[PDB]
């Protein structure tokens, strides 16, 4: 009953704290690609585009 | 119980958490006692203060009473408590009242945000998003 | 016998050591997983600490 009136998204039920994000960051609870996975991926395909034009002119 | 609640609230305990942990557990038995609106009543009247309280809870001078507003876990449990009960009126008022105090964390801004986002509210998250970053600029 | 023999004082000071090498053991636990360590703290600091900071 304690247990079913919170919306434990601050709150650590079992440490009965504030939850922190050293260990459990709110970024991996997103849907969606954020800033940290984005800049990623492009410099790679950019990287690849390089090393097949490379391969191609060779 | 709730006399001895009572009497352990106005014993001036050394450590706070001491003392919120206490009005915690007094506001888990009223849930449980299926008065969760007296929980909520007894949670705000624990963190009750001026609208501009500046007192270090951290300073050994004043009593854990007087320096319990600035409480990041209670002010938690009550949030928690409060938005399974009442409106997205009481959640905004009570992140208000936990911005007035300057206790709030980017997680509790993220939060913030999160409950605005549920409640079909995007310009409230841009709106505390804005909030988190002027509160800390650089690095947080 | 064996309380008697430790004082108070000497168990927080033991105990403020711990604290100190739980920190130092986890900051270089951060360090070697490549993560950064300072970026770990900012997550979850108060508004007052932080004007204090800057
Ligand atoms: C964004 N922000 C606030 C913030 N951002 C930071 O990056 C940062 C801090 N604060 N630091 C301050 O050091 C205190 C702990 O001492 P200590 O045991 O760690 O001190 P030692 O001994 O050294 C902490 O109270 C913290 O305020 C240290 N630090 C690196």
């Amino acid at each position: 009953p304690v247990l079913q009136h919170l919306s434990l998204r601050n709150y650590d039920p079992v440490t009965r704290g504030p939850k922190l994000g050293f260990e459990a960051p709110p970024t991996e609870n997103l849907n969606t690609l954020t800033l940290e996975e984005k800049a990623a991926a492009l410099e790679a395909e950019a990287r690849r585009k390089a090393q097949e034009e490379q391969e191609a002119a060779a | 119980a709730r006399i001895i609640m009572e009497k352990a609230v106005k014993v001036p305990f050394k450590s706070v958490n001491e003392l919120a942990d206490m009005w915690i557990e007094w506001a888990e038995m009223e849930l449980r006692n299926k008065n969760f609106d007296e929980a909520v009543r007894i949670m705000a009247k624990a963190t009750q203060a001026p609208k501009r309280s500046t007192v270090d809870y951290f300073d050994e001078s004043l009593s854990p009473q007087q320096r319990v507003h600035k409480s990041w876990k209670l002010w938690s449990f009550y949030v928690d408590l409060v938005e399974s009960t009442s409106s997205l009126e009481e959640t905004r008022k009570i992140y208000e009242r936990i911005f007035e105090l300057r206790i709030a964390t980017p997680q509790t801004v993220v939060n913030y945000a999160n409950l605005l986002e549920e409640h079909h509210y995007y310009e409230e998250s841009f709106k505390i998003y804005e909030r988190g970053l002027d509160l800390f600029s650089y690095p947080v | 016998s064996q309380r008697l023999a430790t004082d108070p004082s000497q168990l927080t000071a033991l105990s403020r050591k711990h604290a100190i090498a739980a920190h130092k053991l986890l900051k270089a636990e951060i360090e070697d997983a490549g993560g950064d360590f300072e970026r770990k703290r900012a997550w979850d600091w108060t508004v007052e600490e932080a004007e204090r900071w800057d």
